């Protein structure tokens, strides 16, 4: 994670 | 009895839910269209997922401490629990009329045929529809359902838990919560055992979620179905 969408996403 | 904290959580929640949950589903036209002449659905429900997905997070997000949390902590509660909020929130739409999800139109109407030409069997999907059915005879409050996701979500068990304490201490406080609203809120027989109940439907969540993922993973080992995801899709359950 590696997890850039979710990340974004999140705030 | 409900302490004002407790009742200002659930407020929260509430407002939430009503920020992430379109009961138009008007935004299901900008979605691939679903196709029933094998995999044929799975663009439409992929994109139903992605979007999900989406509004799940905006969700967690107004969880009262989820905030506190890390980044990471934040990220891998959210990759865990995904599936399982979605198949929860997903029993809003579903109906016991015919064991199908209604989402205003005989376009956006799923039934067991619909998800398995998205690529899984009945292994998850009978299991799935029994959830969904024995939700419904549980006949939630909306502040009860609006609790259990959040439970849900900040769940200290989660694979890749970093501060499991902190995760504990926030649902905990959700778990207390709801507690305390049935028992004030909830009126006999409705109410009986009902948390117990509940809870029990979160151990149900983390079997169809594990069955989930193995046919997911079968399903998504292939590129050409890879190929018909969607970028969140493949960030947050995998590839
Ligand atoms: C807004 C919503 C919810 O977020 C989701 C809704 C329905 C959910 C469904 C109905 C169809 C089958 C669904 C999509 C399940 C299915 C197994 C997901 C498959 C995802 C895939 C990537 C193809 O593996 C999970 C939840 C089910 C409609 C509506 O209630």
């Amino acid at each position: 994670k590696n997890h850039p969408m979710l990340m974004n996403l999140l705030k | 009895k409900l302490s004002e904290e407790q009742q200002h959580i659930i407020a929260i929640l509430l407002d939430a839910h009503h920020k992430t949950y379109d009961p138009t589903y008007a935004d299901f036209r900008d979605f691939r269209p679903p196709v029933r002449m094998p995999l044929s659905m799975l663009p439409h429900l992929a994109d139903l997922v992605s979007y999900s997905i989406q509004k799940v997070i905006g969700f967690a997000k107004m969880i009262p401490g989820f905030r506190d949390l890390t980044s990471d902590d934040q990220i891998v509660l959210l990759k865990s629990s995904a599936i399982e909020v979605i198949m929860l929130r997903s029993n809003q739409s579903f109906t016991m009329d015919d064991m199908s999800w209604d989402c205003g139109s005989q376009d956006y109407k799923y039934d067991v045929t619909d998800v398995s030409k998205a690529g899984h069997t009945l292994e998850l999907i009978e299991p799935l529809i029994k959830f969904q059915v024995g939700l419904k005879k549980l006949n939630l409050h909306e502040e009860e359902h609006v609790l259990l996701m959040a439970i849900c979500i900040v769940s200290p068990d989660r694979p890749g838990v970093q501060d499991a304490k902190l995760v504990e201490a926030i649902q905990d406080r959700l778990s207390n919560t709801l507690q305390t609203y049935i028992r004030c809120r909830h009126p006999p027989p409705g109410s009986h055992q009902l948390y117990a109940k509940m809870i029990q439907k979160l151990a149900d969540l983390r079997s169809l979620n594990e069955e989930h993922s193995k046919q997911y993973r079968s399903l998504s080992f292939q590129p050409e179905n890879s190929m018909k995801l969607t970028p969140l899709v493949l960030e947050v359950f995998g590839n």
